[PDB]
């Protein structure tokens, strides 16, 4: 059989569940608190980590405090090649690179669906946000 | 190592701009150093692409604290037919711009159903995941030749889920509040699935409070099998597979061990038909399972009570009009007497002697071949207890397997489950069988004691009918019993009798 290959017999379960799911966030969310692993394998980049503070930008712009991974791998309806909740529906993290702090970048794929982004700095509320 | 899921089937010779990659393994080696990536800006990411996405692989083993497991035990398969409904699929291949995955073409299912699919597949692209056409042909082969003419015609998966939706609504709506799709190898099937089926905790459906079995994507909502009207997903299945159960050859094999009805044409239903068929007799041939019983889905009671009453009024009689001295119960796994206060010898016989009481039965498997001549003393008893050619001295009650209803399920051969309170497989009405045999005639009879316009019947044999004696008490026993008896006959009961069964042994008992 031909085909290049895409995946982990890690994630195979994961997906699997996610992507015949009603609300894969929601699956996601409790697959880990039933004591599932993470999703893996994803795009994480080798960068000077000397980068702009900000969650999604044009190539890598990680901290000391971050890491810089390949977003279509950090995002859940990428990962499972399903439909995406933007009614329009182009995929916000994909062509982009998304910066996760190190202590969350254990689960990077949950961390984007978790958090989100602040329209005036382009940094992740609660992570990098000096607003208020 | 590395799975099947999510095999990218493009024909593409590069990899996946570190960010339109999804994974790290699909990242083009041109940025791959030290087990990191890297952002190569002189390696631009891809303005367009279209790469095809296998759904072959998947693998649901999940255990999430408030969600159902789709796969089942057999001892729930079980517990749960009704429900069953058989499901093959017939693939494509893709071929043009891509290769290395199946896509749905015809879908079969246990009914007499066949639909038909554009082959559509999943497609990553620069901005999302596209469900769209997908270049496809039939397998290599000869055989598969008869999938030529079904590339063309066919439907859109628009559709088709829909049709799915309403096909099982319409079959289960009034059998179950679930549905068990009965698979042989599961793959590809699991893999259509995805194509028609969400999945997530138990819900209810609007209106009623039913289990929900669909779901609208349309208005995020949920239903019952009754209520599906315009839902486009089966919600949570159930599903099993036959062959994980232990199996020799292939399909065709196994079935046809045990069945000689449904013919096999390379076409995707009867694939479905024949591997439910084969569940059935692994689990309803291989006889009567008495622990495990099945909820009331309509007007059982009615009928169990019917059956009751006239068993008791024909063997009660039989007993005092030709005097037998013993009656042989043959299809009894219990010891418990139709009519326990007789005063005949009373022999219980059966297949499945139930242990809890193991001593007061014979085990035994009648067949004419071997014993036509062995119950000569007395009258046999055969009621609802289906074999070959019955000897003449018995009386018999059989279930004709061509009467439709909620409880009458198909089976093996040509026989059917009769799912009544536990599940019974009933071998096919043959007219033959019957050889030795009188069709019985109505009659009451009462030697009871005695008590707005009444009747007047020749049928009631009781020592109040010489001529005017509607007797008031006996009138009212006599019309219920009539109706238990209409009950019974059009519930699609079969009653035969020895041909020296005489009503004027019963009206002797008065002329005297
Ligand atoms: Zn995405
Ligand atoms: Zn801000
Ligand atoms: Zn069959």
């Amino acid at each position: 059989h031909a085909g290049n290959a895409t995946e982990v017999p890690a994630n195979s379960t994961v997906l699997s569940f996610c992507a015949f799911a009603v609300d894969p966030a929601k699956a996601y969310k409790d697959y880990l608190a039933s004591g599932g692993q993470p999703i893996t394998n994803c795009v994480k980049m080798l960068c000077t980590h000397t980068g702009t503070g900000q969650a999604i930008t044009v190539t890598p712009e990680a901290n000391m405090d971050q890491e810089s991974f390949g977003g279509a791998s950090c995002c859940l309806y990428c990962r499972c090649h399903i439909d995406h909740p933007n009614p329009k529906g182009f995929c916000d993290l994909k062509g982009k690179y998304v910066q996760i702090p190190t202590t969350c970048a254990n689960d990077p794929v949950g961390f984007t669906l978790r958090n989100t982004v602040c329209t005036v700095c382009g940094m992740w509320k609660g992570y990098g946000c000096s607003c208020d | 190592n590395v799975t099947g899921l999510f095999k990218d089937c493009s024909k593409i010779i590069t990899g996946l701009h570190p960010t339109q990659a999804p994974t790290h393994l699909s990242v083009d080696i041109k940025f791959k150093t030290e087990g990191l990536c890297v952002d190569i800006p002189g390696i631009p990411k891809d303005m367009t692409y279209r790469r095809l996405i296998s759904m072959m692989g998947f693998k649901m083993n999940y255990q999430v604290n408030g969600y159902p497991n789709m796969f089942i035990t057999r001892e729930e398969a079980i517990r749960h037919v009704r429900a069953w409904i058989g499901f093959d699929v017939e693939g494509c291949h893709a071929t043009r711009d891509a290769v290395g995955t199946n896509l749905p073409l015809q879908l079969g299912f246990s009914t007499g159903v066949n639909l038909v699919a554009v082959p559509t597949g999943y497609v990553d692209t620069e901005n999302n995941t596209e469900f769209t056409r997908v270049n496809a042909k039939p397998p290599p082969g000869d055989q598969f030749k008869h999938l030529i003419p079904l590339m063309y015609k066919g439907l859109p998966w628009n559709v088709v889920r829909i049709k799915i939706v309403q096909m099982l609504s319409d079959t289960l709506k009034g059998l179950s509040d679930r549905v068990v799709f009965v698979l042989w190898a599961h793959g590809f099937e699991l893999t259509s699935m995805k194509y028609f089926v969400k999945i997530g905790p138990e819900r209810t459906c609007c209106l009623c409070d039913k289990r929900a079995t669909c779901f609208s994507t349309s208005s995020d909502t949920y239903a019952c099998w009754n209520h599906s009207v315009g839902f486009d997903y089966v919600y949570n299945p159930f599903m099993i597979d036959v062959q994980q159960w232990g199996f020799t050859g292939n399909l065709q094999s196994n079935h046809d061990q045990h069945c000689q009805v449904h013919g096999n044409a390379h076409v995707a239903s009867c694939d479905a038909i024949m591997t439910r068929c084969l569940a059935v007799h692994e689990c309803f041939v291989k006889r009567v399972d008495w622990s495990v019983e099945y909820p009331i889905i309509g007007d059982e009671l009615r009928v169990n009570s019917a059956c009751r009453k006239v068993q008791h009024m024909v063997v009660k009689s039989a007993l005092l009009a030709d005097k037998f001295p013993v009656l042989h119960d043959i299809g009894n796994p219990k010891a418990i007497k139709c009519v326990p206060q007789a005063e005949v010898e009373w022999k219980f016989y059966d297949a499945q002697p139930c242990s809890d009481k193991a001593y007061k039965i014979e085990e035994l498997f009648y067949s004419y071949a071997i014993h036509h001549d062995k119950f000569t003393d007395g009258v046999c008893l055969f009621w609802n207890c289906n074999v070959d050619r019955y000897p003449a001295n018995a009386i018999v009650c059989r279930f004709d397997t061509r009467v439709l209803s909620n409880l009458n399920l198909p089976g093996c051969d040509g026989g059917s489950l009769y799912v009544n309170k536990h599940a019974f497989h009933t071998p096919a009405f043959d007219k033959s069988a019957f050889t030795n045999l009188k069709q019985l005639p109505f009659f009451y009879y009462s030697d009871s004691p005695c008590e707005y316009v009444p009747l007047k019947s020749a049928t009631c044999i009781t020592r109040c009918n010489l001529g005017g004696a509607v007797c008031r008490h006996h009138a009212n026993e006599y019309r219920q019993y009539l109706d238990a008896y209409n009950m019974m006959i059009s519930a699609g009961f079969s009653l035969w009798i020895y041909k020296q069964f005489d009503t004027y042994n019963l009206w002797n008992t008065f002329t005297r």
